[PDB]
């Protein structure tokens, strides 16, 4: 039979592309006049209306290590951040030759804090007075070389300046969508056996994401997704023990962290019209400031994932040990809550093995065997280089408390050589791009090309 | 659905066209990105628009052509095409014959015209 | 005049309809939301031009169409809409009822369009 | 070539209209001003389109009307048209006559349209 | 020097009350009520469309 | 530098702002000529300043 070309339009056919996303979030009231960094001032308000239709004849592969869209969403939370600390107080004249003193508080196994007072240019600004504050150890640095115990400085003032977090803004991690711009499409993989890579038999067209939960952390994730049916493990290659392995749990962990001590709120007029916060004393007795986790459901959590490890790892045993060293910001869990930052010693948790054995824990009504960290809390924040890195976190009034879920761990094997069967598992951190990886793995961003030509038997009408 | 036609066959897939061309604006401005989205997805619809007339073809999604179909393109029967295939398997085949067949109907179309113009004044 | 045709009857109105839609571009830019004014414009003129060129109706502001009119919608007798009833009043009046119009049309556009390539290709 | 039929007769010129009216995006932004190039290009061309299409002419360059040509607009022979003279010189020679040229088309349009509704209907 | 700092206004500026206007985008129109008995609210008699205040 | 047909460069050594933004050092630099200017009409001919 005699054919003809015929054009059509409207034409469901996608291909891989690149485009920038538009952010989004629910309907947040205004409420009081503190507004979230990332909600309400860089996005629009979306509508759920619209669901996933599910595709039941298609076959679209799926990749995640090579993906835009997460380093895309780094690069504009890294934009809001810098534009979040632009109108906040420069500060300036904090660093001089402070006079730290022992003061009322003594000897004790707390990280404690020195007084240190120091001289201030008042409203005046030919004129200074002398003022005073509390101040963490890793913030104080001795001034010189010379052995002096009396005089010490900031940790900055070496480094780029530093500018003072808003206090009329909040760090709450309140979850977000990235919806496509016109003429593009998301493609969600609703398979629960996706392990990173591979075609999906399970697609759907969807609007916008769901909800992403900007979570900062470094070994742990906190308030992310949960699995659907068991634990998931992801890496880009396995034989690689540079790559950062990611495991998905399916069950949360609950976490309870807390600082006891009762801190209280100063005030210093540094410059004019701009004040300066810090802490004025602390009311009661010094406490440490630690976070506690159930010791059962934690082992019994780690055993899954040793017994999914083993898939790949038939004749090796399982391993957990500490991190690798380095500086405080990498060995420790670093994260923050309520305005404050923590970095917590995880030394104590991963402490075990599995070499194939099962070990159930029966029994035990009087479970209140916890395990707990201890941690540090930090005024002086460097979490992005070289975009304005430091930042201070003004002190908040009175004792807080933060209950969050693990979701996920991060993890890092070790080289060996002549039958060494005792790998073993290290904490992982470092790049910022991990943490949001494990979130958006299931979302691909495609361009409709709706133009056509098929063959079939018609002509023009003439 | 914006995609409901996707995976169905050819002939299945030629229905209801109309809901895979009524993209609307959306987003709140954040920066210069975000109006740039607005205003390649209008270049883009502007493109695919004047793309479709210039081949005699305003107004309407299916549009038949008087270019004859080549067999050297796809040599495959009528039954391989419209009653199992997806269009998605279709474009992936057959992109790499776009070019002649677009500059065939442009031409096809220009001479259309011009043969009109000749036969309607000379009446 | 821009709305000239306001106020008078529906017959009367049906006039010079060209005058209202020649709007075109006005201000100097100072900001992003000057620039936004432009871009909405010319995405509500592109979605307005597309939702006419879906029902069958592409260059021309008057389409007569094939849909029955349900006598639901209005039930009033054509002396009460051509003779002293204005546009506004009208629109007001109708507005309850767009969406199954727009249906219809698009329905029946498709259908139109099917049975026309049905028809020419089997002959 | 975007200007290959210039310097020919209007003839010649007549042909391969279509590489002519065939603008895409170009630049990357820095500023306002790189997307103020991209805006008023796509509303000159909307401007342009809707400027040919209130005149009945829609998806075709070529578009005979039925509006009488008056001699006083040109009063030359078509020897001296189509022949030797260029579009340019066509141009530069005829701008002082197009707002009236444009009514009357506009006029005519409306007043085809209105007699085709009023003939169609009626029967 | 107790609240916000303060910022001296450009010798090279002026404060002169100049007249404006207002105009529509496209696709808008902006109607103005002639009538002198206009008390704020209530219909208007004699409505005109004007390109700008 | 001594005396020769060259531009030459002046040494000049002035206190700068050290880390702590309270407190001075000393410091020296070379400069050319033209971005040197006496810094007042008497006479000195140890005291300048930037043309700036
Ligand atoms: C931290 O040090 C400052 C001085 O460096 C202390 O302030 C003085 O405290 C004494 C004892 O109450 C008072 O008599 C002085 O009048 C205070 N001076 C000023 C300028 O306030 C401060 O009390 C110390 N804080 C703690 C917790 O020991
Ligand atoms: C400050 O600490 C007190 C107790 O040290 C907190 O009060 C407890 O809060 C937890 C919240 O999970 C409750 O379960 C307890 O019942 C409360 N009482 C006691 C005696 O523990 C208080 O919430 C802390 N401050 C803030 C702001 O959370």
């Amino acid at each position: 039979e005699n054919l003809w070309v015929t054009v059509y339009y409207g034409v469901p056919v996608w291909k891989e592309a690149k485009t920038t996303l538009f952010c989004a979030s629910d309907a947040r009231a205004y409420e009081k006049e503190v507004h979230n960094v990332w909600a309400t001032h860089a996005c629009v308000p979306t509508d759920p209306s619209p669901q996933e239709l599910v595709l039941g004849n298609v076959t679209e592969n799926f990749n995640m290590w090579k993906n835009d869209m997460v380093d895309q969403m780094h690069e504009d939370i890294i934009s809001l951040w810098d534009q979040s600390l632009k109108p906040c107080v420069k500060l300036t004249p904090l660093c001089v030759t402070l006079i730290c003193s022992n003061a009322t508080v003594k000897n004790g196994t707390v990280e404690e804090m020195k007084n240190c007072s120091f001289n201030t240019t008042t409203e005046i600004r030919d004129k200074e007075k002398k003022e005073y504050a509390l101040f963490y150890k890793p913030d104080i640095v001795p001034l010189s070389e010379t052995n002096n115990t009396s005089e010490y400085r900031l940790i900055n003032c070496n480094t780029s300046a530093c500018t003072q977090a808003c206090p009329k803004v909040t760090f709450e991690p309140i979850p977000i969508h990235y919806c496509a711009p016109a003429g593009y499409a998301i493609l969600k993989c609703n398979d629960e056996t996706f392990n990173g890579t591979g075609p999906c038999s399970n697609v759907s067209t969807v609007q916008c994401t769901h909800g992403i939960r900007p979570v900062v952390s470094t070994q742990l994730l906190l308030n992310g997704s949960l699995a659907e049916k068991e634990i998931v493990i992801r890496s880009e290659n396995l034989t690689n023990n540079a790559k950062i392995i990611i495991v998905h749990l399916h069950t949360p962990v609950e976490i309870v962290c807390t600082r006891p001590n009762n801190n209280t709120r100063k005030s210093v007029r540094i410059g004019p019209g701009q004040t300066f916060y810090a802490t004025g004393d602390i009311i009661g007795d010094i406490k440490q400031a630690h976070c506690n986790i159930s010791e059962e459901k934690w082992n019994d959590t780690l055993q899954k994932v040793g017994i999914e490890l083993q898939k790949h790892f038939p004749n090796k045993t399982i391993k957990y040990n500490q991190s690798a060293g380095g500086d405080m910001e990498i060995t420790t869990h670093s994260f923050n809550c309520g305005g404050e930052f923590f970095y917590c010693n995880t030394s104590n948790l991963f402490n075990g093995t599995y070499n194939g054995t099962y070990i159930s824990t029966n029994s035990s009504a009087n479970s209140t065997s916890t395990i707990t960290l201890q941690c540090r809390i930090k005024q002086i924040i460097n979490m992005w280089q070289g975009v304005g890195r430091c930042m201070y976190a003004p002190p908040i009034a009175g004792n807080i408390t933060c209950r969050s879920n693990i979701t996920g761990l991060l993890l890092t094997r070790d080289g060996g050589t002549n039958s060494n069967e005792t790998e073993t598992f290290r904490p992982a951190g470092g790049d910022m791009r991990d943490n949001w990886r494990s979130e958006l793995y299931k979302y691909k961003v495609v361009k409709i090309e709706p133009l056509g030509v098929a063959p079939t038997r018609c002509k023009r009408r003439v | 659905g914006f995609l409901g036609a996707a995976g169905s066959t050819m002939g299945a897939a030629s229905m209801t066209l109309t809901v895979q061309a009524r993209n609307l604006l959306s987003g709140t401005v954040w920066g210069i990105k975000q109006l740039q989205a607005r205003v390649l997805a209008v270049e883009r619809y502007l493109r695919d628009q004047q793309l479709l007339g210039i081949w005699g073809c305003s107004g309407k999604l299916i549009c038949c052509t008087n270019v004859p179909w080549n067999s050297s393109w796809s040599n495959r029967n009528l039954s391989e095409i419209w009653d199992n295939m997806t269009w998605l398997q279709w474009d992936k085949e057959i992109s790499n014959y776009t070019q002649i067949i677009y500059g065939l109907l442009e031409e096809s179309q220009n001479q259309q015209e011009k043969n009109e113009q000749d036969l309607l004044a000379l009446d």
